[PDB]
């Protein structure tokens, strides 16, 4: 779902180093120039660096940027908390149509309280949806920091992938974050397997939560 | 001061038409080179097209996914920019924005160097194709799997499914309850209806003493809901 | 005398 | 004073087991022949035992459609029959009642002619197998198909689907409108669940001056429901 | 659904005879003894006929029975608006259970006001209900007068019964009757032919309404 | 003497 492909967060305490990696293809790094943007909450990209490695002026030498073969990298060095934003490379495909292609972006969060780990809370398929001839798991996920997480789903032991949505983590009142993943199921499925389990990854540790029909 | 306010965003039945527009401030408008982009919930940003000055032969490019269906147009006369839409599909349902290309200019040694990026961007305006139409949520009740009475605090709370448009409002006894409350950001689903979720943790040790009734307000389709949870 | 780096540029 | 009451009814999984009890008074119980009848919804009554009186033999006889399932039993000491119903089937819900066998008699020339028929009937007790369970109403608006501006009347409604168990009570605008307000009987559905629907005839000539609002309680399942409906 | 089988209703008016027939087998009827029965809403059955033709004491002598072959027949003469009620009648197999055995029962109705027919609206499904990935079509039918009425769904014009649920009819409050008749679709049916239709039967005279996925 | 009219009965 993204042309050139960037990690989708990264963090670092202030005044620390961090790199951004951006990797793509012959066809559109590897031939032409990449751009770095800088985007934050409400307001619209700004330019960070053009031509692999140039800052416009205003631009601190903090930021770097460099290129080798199809990926593309960008450097922040003395980190602020106001470097705390989005940011995605850009440049074009060199076939017909010369499209911009773009990255995914990279949620840069610049450590400003200890680490949290997420709370997770897994509810079963209600009583009442199933005699609806429906059947959703609703795995709620919150008050974790950094704001970024994985989600993966196992039936009884087996990984699922069909019937998953899950929300982009949200941030919360107390600055640390949520997000929401929902599994749909058959009313047959459901009752088909021994358990179902809810696995949120975030910064290495994972959390998981189970549910059985049993009940 | 440069801006670009684009409009004629809404709700299109897969197969319908739409034209956006999009309307420039603060610069020669007839100099610049004119894109169109698009971020679909989720997904990152997409290029869809472009239309070079007149200037430059006021020629248009397209992204593969839209040859055919989509067309570009500019009136430097008015400072507009247009998107004619047809043929529309589900997928493409997305927020669009309109920008220009810019540059930054740096004067070598024998050379004069121009290196162009999307410079003024737009906040750009919603445009949902489906054929999802106003709908209130069913709202169901989420108890606590095992018998929670182990653990410190118990959590409970409310599914509202399957509505539409956004957004829905929740609150627990009718707002007495404010501690303990997370209400989830609604989630996007194929059929272009949302569903969210609401709990609020409460002591284990005191299930029995009072009741938590989940009170669901849907504006957009004049419903309201209340359903108390029990366990 | 001018070089031009972008798309559909020259 | 003759009369037999009956208990125990209620609701039962598939497969389940219940046990209805009758209590007699009025007579002397000892010397009466019972039965146990039942009464789908729909249907038509259907005999489903008896057992004769210990001077009889006190020998029990059943249906063919519960032999192997069903037990009779009766305890003259204190004036009460019994029903055990084992590996119940959903064809097994029905209105329980239990009656005698009483007589009308006919002296005849030379004989004495004793008619017998089922003479004191209970009230019975319902009996239901369902593997449905409590759970609110999906509401949804009824709107006149045609635009309704033509005829001099014009009918809006609530349709009140899968709930269980019984009542739903519905009013309009919080009982300010009742003229003209038709809620009908709930319709019984294979699954257990009931559905009814209610509506309103207001003056065709008059949409648009007011609202209408339906009210769905479902004391049951603590769920209140309020849908606006229009056109 | 009923062992024996009688007309579901009939209907005079007071001063005038009315029979009711009984139809069963010859191990029931053939075999043995007719007996009728006369039942009031919320009252247990009260014994009316026994021995085939014979009154228990306080039973006038407009009620008569007679039974011929597999066949039984109760006769009411000079009608009173107290005889509404409903009357059925009863037996006992000659089988190894001795099963007694019931007639579903007719319902008579004794007119106490002009005929009156019924009113009928028909709604297709809400939009709302479709999105839930449901379709139930309503048919709603009131103050009809008597009390009883047949009612037939079409698609385009073929029969249907398939999906079909319709409540016994119901007393209003002004005495006339109501009931309801429910058609379970599939999105997709509903939108696979050009129309419904929800045809009701009453005192000969058929009322027909329909829609059409069109609007 | 007595003659019995009912299903269960001589």
């Amino acid at each position: 779902q993204s042309v050139l492909t960037q990690p989708p967060s990264v963090s670092a305490a202030p005044g620390q180093k961090v790199t951004i990696s951006c990797s793509g293809s012959s066809s559109n790094i590897g031939n032409n120039y990449v751009l770095w943007y800088q985007q934050f909450p409400g307001t619209a990209p700004k330019l960070l660096i053009y031509g692999n490695n140039k800052r416009p002026s205003g631009i601190p030498d903090r930021f770097s940027g460099s290129k080798s073969g199809t990926s593309a990298t960008l450097g922040i060095t003395g980190l602020q908390t106001g470097d705390e934003a989005d940011y995605f490379c850009a440049t074009w495909d060199s076939g017909l149509s010369a499209d911009w292609v773009f990255g995914g972006g990279t949620k840069l969060t610049v450590l400003s309280q200890p680490k949290a780990a997420p709370s997770v809370t897994l509810f079963p398929p209600s009583s009442e949806e199933l005699q609806a001839n429906k059947a959703t798991l609703v795995c709620l996920i919150s008050d974790f920091y950094p704001g970024a997480v994985t989600v993966a789903w196992k039936a009884d032991s087996s990984p699922v992938k069909a019937g998953v949505e899950t929300t982009t983590p949200s941030k919360q009142s107390n600055n640390k974050y949520a997000a929401s993943s929902y599994l749909s199921l058959t009313p047959e499925q459901w009752k088909s397997h021994r358990s179902y389990s809810c696995q949120v990854t975030h910064e290495g540790s994972t959390v998981e939560k189970t549910v059985a029909p049993t009940e | 001061e440069v801006q670009l306010v684009e409009s004629g965003g809404g709700l299109v039945k897969p197969g319908g038409s739409l034209r956006l527009t999009c309307v420039a401030s603060g610069f020669t408008f007839s100099d610049v080179w004119l894109n169109w982009v698009r971020q679909a919930p989720g997904k990152g940003l997409e290029w869809v097209g472009r239309i070079k000055s007149r200037t430059d032969g006021g020629t248009t490019d397209y992204a593969a996914s839209v040859k055919g269906r989509f067309t570009i147009s500019r009136d430097d006369s008015k400072n507009t920019l247009y998107l004619q839409m047809n043929s529309l599909k589900t997928e493409d349902t997305a927020v669009y924005s309109c920008t220009t290309d810019g540059f930054i200019m740096i004067r070598g040694v024998s050379e004069d160097y121009y290196y162009y990026y999307m410079d003024v961007w737009g906040k750009g305006t919603t445009v949902t194709v489906s054929s999802a139409s106003t709908k209130g949520p069913s709202v169901f009740p989420l108890a606590p799997c095992s018998r929670s009475t182990s653990g410190g605090t118990a959590a409970l709370g409310c599914l509202v499914k399957d509505y539409f448009p956004e957004p829905v409002t929740v609150s627990w006894n009718s707002g007495a309850l404010t501690s303990g409350v997370h209400t989830f950001p609604a989630v996007l689903q194929s059929s272009g209806l949302y569903s969210l979720s609401s709990v609020v943790t409460v002591p284990s040790s005191s299930l029995g003493t009072q009741t938590y009734t989940c009170n669901v307000n849907h504006k957009p389709s004049n419903t309201k809901v209340d359903k108390r949870v029990e366990l | 005398k001018r070089i031009h780096i972008g798309p559909g540029r020259a």
